[PDB]
DNA sequence: ATCGATCGTTTTTTTTTTTTT
DNA sequence: CGATCGAT
């Protein structure tokens, strides 16, 4: 209790507690009436300004017990308004969150001044690290006299002051017993870890830089390293400077913001509705096909399915089998800039080098001196990837010692590694994507299918089909294609009978002249569509439900696929093809599985039709027909 | 304050005080009061000074002022802030709070050498010139604050020793000794700190050595002030960190009497000049200086006079000069909301007999904002290392200083393949990747390439058909104007040459009479020139230019095609996408030169007569 | 507003100066004028002795709050002068610039004298920005002239006005104009 | 000279990347 | 756990 302007903030706090506003709002059935618990409290600094701004910016200025006082003042409240949640004798913190936009520089511009701020920050989720918990104060007691006193501690990294310094006590009074009571003596939760720049507005004639923070209790761990991510909290400053040396950083005081998830949506069963209207409407997975690749011919009709990971199937203490696709395929010159249609348009997209050492899947946990006696530790480059897929360029110039490092935990869908210091397993059933060549360039078809590629011809069975890519042209679709590839020139570059200018409107405007640069619709609207239907979010917004459903097989499945594999292990081998139906092996039967499967979700037909037969077959063939 | 001489309070008193509302010349406007209010107005909080101002006013301080800097350099800093709050005051009413200052120094003197930087030229104010390597992030530092066991905000001359004595004694006799200190970051302060870099010169003992280097330190405001591998003008002083010479001999086997540390701190860094010596990343250019620039842009005979600039003292190569230089300006990265970022710099080919000046060329590429160059044999997988303070996996990650600048280099044929693909990659998309250790930080970049090499078998393979490259047709396929260098005979031409650089090559020839050519002149210009068109004009097609140059595509991969039909076998390079994609890259360069944004197709009928160079080599 | 308008307003000022002809190849102007002796003082105005020092005619004399001690207090007088101060000829700025350029071949103490005036125009001028500090819910009916001086009002003037008519067209439209519950434009 | 109360006292790690022949 | 340092 220092200087007494506190109690008067504190007052003005409960001063917060009249009338429609938190009166009615926001005190009650706020976190504790609806038995959530969360101690920290949801604040908007915009009301406490409508109220108290000496309270507002005095708070973004000065923060030494304006929230300790605001979280007494609170509990004070609730005390008078319902002591069944008097259990839980502690400061209870408070957000004091928001989408404001006071400060919100980088980790870079935390540059000398801002001590002594509550501010924000974006960045990237990284380093999620390991948690322990922290002392609050203990409960003893003496047999001797039947006396339990109490004795909290404290240091700079929760508030102000210091203990003034001593360890437990033993035979504080005179010789008296000191039983020391835990359960009744407390802890919260403690967590550390560290941001950086989602870097992209980096400049690479410089460094990208770091930041320093610390959680607490119910904050505990709230996102993974690969994510991007914006935070508001406060700042500190503890170590010696010189008296001794210098100075460091660190910040709390906070509540997140993920930005990339879908449960963030305002989600009711409508949005469910409005697919399944739409879903009856069959030829949409052509819309599909041309979605997502709007700005390039060319295969997505199959590659969605890597993109929906795939299907569980385990049986009555047998085994279990990894449920996902994975396929490729170029000389160079649109296959190159066909895997950054993932890293920058869906999630879970992390792509890889093809040049990669003791961490592509690997963690070589190295360690010197940690806060915490971690011997041997670190994380690795595929749980950021489980249950999705994966980009690589330049596969064959990959090693080929990690290559089988790949086949690992690829074909079995299984980790059982380790580096040699705990066994360790788990379930990452992942795909994969990279890239290829021709060792020599222009060659796949001429002289031999095979070979003009160079390597084990055992992955082609790991994998699914053998596939085509080339590039000529004849006589006459040379022009055809330039019309086309004018198109792509044209339909993304703006703006585009004596005198028609001067019209009644021109480009002199307000504030809706070009936002970046404009595009049209003419003619992409005689292909009727919308930009909402044939979009980003509606698409995304079906992706969580095909991912919850789960669609059966039907009956006629077996028929069908036993004439067709019949006849494709009878003659595929022939007709200009055979050594390109190498890999013919009895592994087509699965990836049908995952292909009726996929395709069975993109309408959601818990279901199956021969007219999937058709789709699931024809791709197939298609590979070379 | 022992008043006879060097005494705390003379300077400050009003000698310093009054020094600048003393600083007059009619035009009222010589003083520094007018550059530090408007300084503050913009939140600045500096101002800038010389060091023969003193001349200007006295004989005295300066020879007191180098020797005992330290302090007469923040007594300037007091009666800076107490001179400037009275103008704080438009009444009394708004000095909010006051605020800390910091001081420039410059001069002309002359620059020294890191190989006398001696133990005599310590604590001392200086001058030097050196180049720029890397320096650290931006850590912290502040200058007191108060503690809880006394609550006094704990003031200190040096930029920790912390006494006895409880000062929460105001317990009874249960005191608290033995240094109880809470330090209080409540009250605490915060500065900046950043430690810059120095190496030394290219010429001034590098000889039968290496060159040696130094690092720095800032407090306030020189932060977000120096990019590295650039050309410094500086003033510092040159101290220690640690002192001791008696028998407490250092560590376990080290300091047979008392070595300390060296370096600088910066009071008043400045830039270089050399022509253009620090115009990369600022603006301090004048009004004057862009209307030099658009009216020569407004000049229509700018670009031939450019293809004259980097040979006054080279012949021929006029039509391979075309476009040497269109290379510098960059087009345009018109990116857009889908992934396709489509390719932004570019790049170029050049390979054939030597003796014909290609390392020179490159040398002066260089010469004219920012570049590196090595070539084979190794600028950069990617660095990983691992920290040898902590041991934590740092990325120093040098295509990085190609973040906008460009590259060239030679040898490509002569460097083996375990190096090339990430290279190979990182020119058709920009992003260096990176999957290595714990991190998945695909960084980038945008540098482009120039790239020289020679063919084994020279002309022949030339004469006749398919031995071009050694290596790849992949590398083939990435670069648009791609030259033969022939040496064939002539002998007008072999005597023009004979001439032509001996005229060059006596006397250290041409001072005189060598920019009495027309417009051809100052690299420094274009050192400002591209810096200032690169930095604004995002120019992109007309609808003429584009049905022709399509049409024009057209009839050259159909052209390949009937070559490969008039042999009945593959006679063409490949008709990508990177061709048209490219030549439009041309097209944008040529409209950042004249600044003109929409470009016709008659701008561009040069790209089709020098690209042509490029068919028409490979025709055979 | 301009360096020179404001001379044709502030130059036909006058002051008394000492010539050293009596009346000149001409007597005297039909005027105001006073009969020309040498070695005598003779009131003038300052669009003239400009004229004539540099034509090596005369000598000159200033006013008498060019000086020290009034320069001194009205400065203290002014600083918590909340509104204004004492106005020596209410366009001192301009004469002294007229005055300062030759004149200090012989004027004495021609310099902390420009210190000060220096010291007073821009506290002065300073107040005449903080003014603006307070100016709420259009108070285009309140304002400050009462011991102002012209040469720092100027500086001001083309840049607000040609605003804060649309600026507070807002409410001067209120006490202007009429419409439902809300405020009107 | 003797005893006692004063002063001040701290140490722990193993492994990954690029390079050269 | 060691040496300093004060008085008895
Ligand atoms: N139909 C198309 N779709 C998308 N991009 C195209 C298309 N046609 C041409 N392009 C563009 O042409 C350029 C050709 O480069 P590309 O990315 O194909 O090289 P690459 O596939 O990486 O070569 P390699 O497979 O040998 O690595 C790309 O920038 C690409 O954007
Ligand atoms: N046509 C020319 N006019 C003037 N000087 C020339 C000409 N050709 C060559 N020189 C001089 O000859 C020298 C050529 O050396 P350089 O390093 O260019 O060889 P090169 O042409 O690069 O051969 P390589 O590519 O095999 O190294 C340079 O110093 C250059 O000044
Ligand atoms: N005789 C068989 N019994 C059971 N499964 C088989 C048989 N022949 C082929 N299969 C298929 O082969 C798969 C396992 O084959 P696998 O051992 O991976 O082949 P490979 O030896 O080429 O790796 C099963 O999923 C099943 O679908």
């Amino acid at each position: 209790e220092g200087e007494q302007f506190i109690k008067d903030i504190q007052r003005e706090y409960v001063d917060f507690l009249d009338d429609e506003e938190d009166q009615g709002i926001y005190a009650g059935h706020v976190k504790d009436m609806i038995a959530e618990k969360s101690k920290r409290l949801i604040v908007n600094v915009n009301d406490l300004k409508r109220k108290n701004p000496q309270r507002a910016l005095g708070l973004l200025s000065n923060a030494a017990d304006e929230q300790l006082a605001f979280g007494r003042a609170l509990k004070e409240y609730a005390s008078t308004v319902d002591p069944g949640y008097a259990k839980m004798h502690e400061d209870l913190f408070v957000g004091f969150e928001g989408c404001f936009g006071n400060r919100h520089v980088t980790p870079r511009s935390l540059t000398s001044i801002y001590l002594g701020n509550m501010v924000c920050v974006e960045g990237i989720v990284t380093k999620v690290s390991l948690i322990r918990p922290k002392v609050v104060r203990s409960v003893h007691y003496c047999p001797n006299t039947r006396k339990v006193m109490e004795r909290k501690y404290t240091d700079l990294t929760s508030f102000e002051a210091v203990p003034s310094g001593a360890a437990y006590p033993t035979k504080d009074e005179d010789g008296n017993l000191l039983e020391t009571e835990y359960g009744l003596s407390v802890y919260k939760d403690h967590q550390t870890l560290t941001i950086q720049e989602m870097p992209e507005k980096a400049p690479a004639g410089q460094l990208p830089r770091s930041v320093d923070i610390v959680c607490d209790d119910d904050l505990v761990d709230r996102c993974k390293p690969g994510d991007r991510v914006q935070i508001v909290g406060s700042y500190r400053c503890l170590p010696g400077k010189r008296g001794s040396g210098t100075f460091r950083t660190v910040l709390l005081a906070n509540n997140i913001s993920l930005l990339s998830k879908e449960s963030n949506l305002d989600i009711s069963r409508e949005d469910i509705m409005l697919c399944k209207k739409l879903a009856k409407n069959n030829d949409i997975f052509e819309l599909l096909s041309k979605s997502l690749a709007p700005s390039i011919g060319h295969v997505k009709q199959a590659i969605l399915c890597l993109l929906l990971g795939g299907v569980e199937k385990i049986l009555p203490n047998g085994t279990r089998l990894r449920g996902d696709i994975n396929v490729l395929l170029g000389d160079p010159s649109a296959k190159s800039q066909l895997l950054r249609y993932v890293l920058n348009t869906a999630p879970r997209a992390i792509p890889t080098t093809g040049r990669g050492s003791s961490g592509v899947g690997l963690t070589a946990a190295v360690t010197t001196d940690q806060e915490t006696g971690e011997r041997r530790l670190e994380a690795g480059a595929m749980v950021l990837a489980d249950r999705g897929v994966v980009c690589i360029d330049e596969f064959d110039k990959m090693s080929d010692i990690d290559r089988t490092a790949i086949h690992e935990v690829m074909e079995q869908g299984r980790v059982t590694i380790s580096k040699a210091g705990i066994h360790a397993s788990l379930n990452a059933r992942c795909s994969v994507l990279a890239a290829a060549n021709p060792v020599y360039g222009r060659y796949d078809q001429y002289k031999t299918p095979m070979e003009n590629i160079g390597l084990q011809d055992s992955l082609l069975s790991r994998f699914d089909l053998l596939f085509v890519m080339l590039d000529v042209i004849d006589s006459d679709v040379d022009q055809m294609i330039s019309d086309h590839v004018v198109r792509m020139h044209r339909y993304r570059n703006p703006k585009e009978a004596d005198s028609l200018s001067f019209v009644s409107s021109s480009e002199e405007k307000k504030d809706t002249e070009v936002y970046e640069k404009y595009d049209a619709l003419l003619h992409g609207k005689s292909r009727q569509r919308h930009e909402k239907i044939l979009s980003v979010e509606f698409m995304r917004k079906y992706i969580h439900i095909a991912k919850c459903m789960k669609p059966k097989l039907g009956e006629q499945a077996c028929e069908a696929i036993a004439n067709e594999y019949s006849r494709l292990r009878s003659q595929e081998a022939v007709e200009t093809d055979v050594a390109r139906t190498q890999p013919i092996t009895a592994r087509t039967l699965e990836t049908l599985i995952r292909l009726s499967t996929a395709h069975a979700r993109a309408r959601m037909s818990k279901s199956v039709t021969i007219d999937d037969a058709h789709a699931a077959i024809e791709l197939v063939q298609f590979a070379y027909f | 304050n022992q008043q006879d001489a060097q005494i705390n309070l003379q300077a400050v008193k009003k000698k310093y005080k009054e020094f600048i509302r003393t600083f007059n010349e009619e035009n009222f406007f010589y003083k520094y009061r007018d550059t530090l209010k408007r300084n503050y107005l913009n939140g600045r909080y500096f101002l800038e000074i010389e060091m023969e101002d003193l001349v200007g006013f006295d004989e005295t301080l300066a020879d007191k002022l180098n020797k005992q800097p330290t302090e007469h350099l923040e007594i300037f800093e007091e009666a800076a802030r107490e001179v400037a709050d009275e103008i704080t005051a438009p009444r009394p009413e708004h000095e909010e709070h006051m605020h800390d200052i910091q001081i420039l120094l410059s001069s002309n003197a002359n620059p020294t050498n890191i190989r006398q930087l001696k133990s005599d030229c310590v604590s001392k104010l200086v001058k030097i010139a050196g180049i720029i390597v890397a320096a650290s992030g931006i850590s912290a530092k502040a200058t007191r604050m108060s503690i809880q066991c006394l609550s006094c905000s704990t003031v200190i001359p040096n930029l920790y020793a912390l006494p006895r004595k409880c000062n929460t004694e105001q317990a009874g006799r249960p005191k608290c000794p033995l240094d109880p200190f809470f330090i209080m970051p409540d009250k605490c302060k915060c500065v900046d700190f950043q430690t810059l870099k120095l190496q030394e010169l290219p010429d001034f003992v590098p000889q039968g050595e290496i060159p040696r280097h130094l690092q720095l330190f800032c407090d306030r405001s020189l932060c977000e002030r120096v990019v590295p591998g650039n050309r410094v003008l500086i003033q510092g002083i040159y101290s220690i960190r640690k002192v001791g010479k008696p028998s407490r001999r250092d560590g376990r086997e080290k300091a047979v009497v008392g070595v300390r540390a060296p370096y600088m701190r910066v009071v008043g860094i400045t830039v270089d000049s050399e022509g253009a010596g620090a115009i990369s990343r600022y603006s301090n250019i004048t009004s004057d200086e862009e209307e030099h620039f658009r009216r020569m842009a407004a000049s229509g005979d700018i670009y031939e006079r450019l293809s004259q600039s980097l040979a006054p003292s080279i012949f021929g190569s006029r039509d391979i000069k075309k476009a040497i230089t269109c290379m510098l300006f960059g087009g345009s990265r018109k990116r857009l909301p889908d992934g396709l970022c489509r390719r932004g710099d570019i790049n170029v080919l050049l390979l054939g007999d030597p003796g014909t000046a290609k390392s020179q060329l490159l040398k002066f590429v260089e010469k004219v904002p920012i570049a590196v160059y090595t070539s084979g044999k190794g600028s950069s997988t990617a660095s990983v290392m691992k920290d040898p303070q902590t041991r934590n996996f740092v990325m120093e990650g040098a295509m990085v200083l190609a973040d906008g600048g460009v590259v060239c280099i030679d040898e490509f044929d002569k460097m083996r393949e375990d190096d090339r693909v990430a290279i190979h990659e990182a020119m058709e998309q920009q992003t260096i990747s990176i999957a290595k250790a714990g991190i998945t930080t695909t960084l980038n970049s945008r540098c482009s390439v120039l790239a020289a090499a020679n063919s084994i078998f020279g002309r022949w393979d030339d004469t006749k058909g398919e031995e071009n490259i050694d290596f790849m047709p992949t590398i083939l396929s990435r670069f648009d104007m791609i030259f033969i260098v022939k040496d064939i005979h002539d002998e007008s031409r072999d005597i023009t040459l004979a001439k032509h650089i001996i005229n060059v090559h006596l006397s250290s020839n041409k001072s005189a009479p060598s920019e009495p050519a027309e417009g051809e002149i100052s690299l420094s210009t274009f050192k400002k020139y591209i810096h200032y068109c690169r930095t604004h004009c995002g120019p992109r097609l007309s609808e003429a230019a584009g049905e022709k140059l399509k049409s024009r595509y057209v009839l050259m991969r159909s052209g390949a095609g009937q070559q490969e039909k008039a042999s009945d076998k593959r006679l063409s390079i490949p008709i990508t996408v990177r061709q048209l994609e490219a030549v439009i890259r041309i097209s944008e360069s040529l409209a950042k030169i004249r600044l003109q944004p929409f470009a016709t197709d008659e701008h561009v009928n040069e790209a089709l007569r020098l690209f042509q160079v490029s068919t028409l080599d490979a025709a055979m | 507003m301009d360096p020179s308008i404001i001379e044709f307003i502030g130059e036909k000022c006058m002051i008394s100066i000492i010539p050293n002809f009596s009346n000149e190849p001409l007597h005297l102007i039909y005027g105001p004028v006073g009969p020309f002796r040498a070695g005598f003082p003779v009131f003038v105005p300052l669009w003239m002795a400009t004229h004539l020092r540099k034509q090596q005619k005369c000598r000159i004399v200033p006013p008498e709050w060019m000086d020290m001690d009034i320069l001194e207090e009205i400065k203290e007088e002014e600083k918590r002068s909340k509104f204004f101060t004492k106005m020596p000829c209410e366009h001192y700025m301009v004469v002294a610039q007229l005055v300062m350029s030759t004149a200090p071949d012989d004027v004495p103490r021609c310099e902390e004298l420009r210190t000060v005036i220096k010291d007073i125009f821009d506290i002065r001028e300073s107040k005449l920005r903080t003014s603006i500090d307070a100016f709420i819910k259009g108070e285009g009916t309140y304002a400050k002239l009462d011991n102002l001086t012209l040469l720092e009002i100027h500086s001001v003037r083309p840049i607000l006005p040609y605003s804060l008519d649309h600026i507070a067209r807002y409410q001067r439209t209120a006490t202007a104009s009429q419409r439902d519950t809300s405020m009107l434009s």
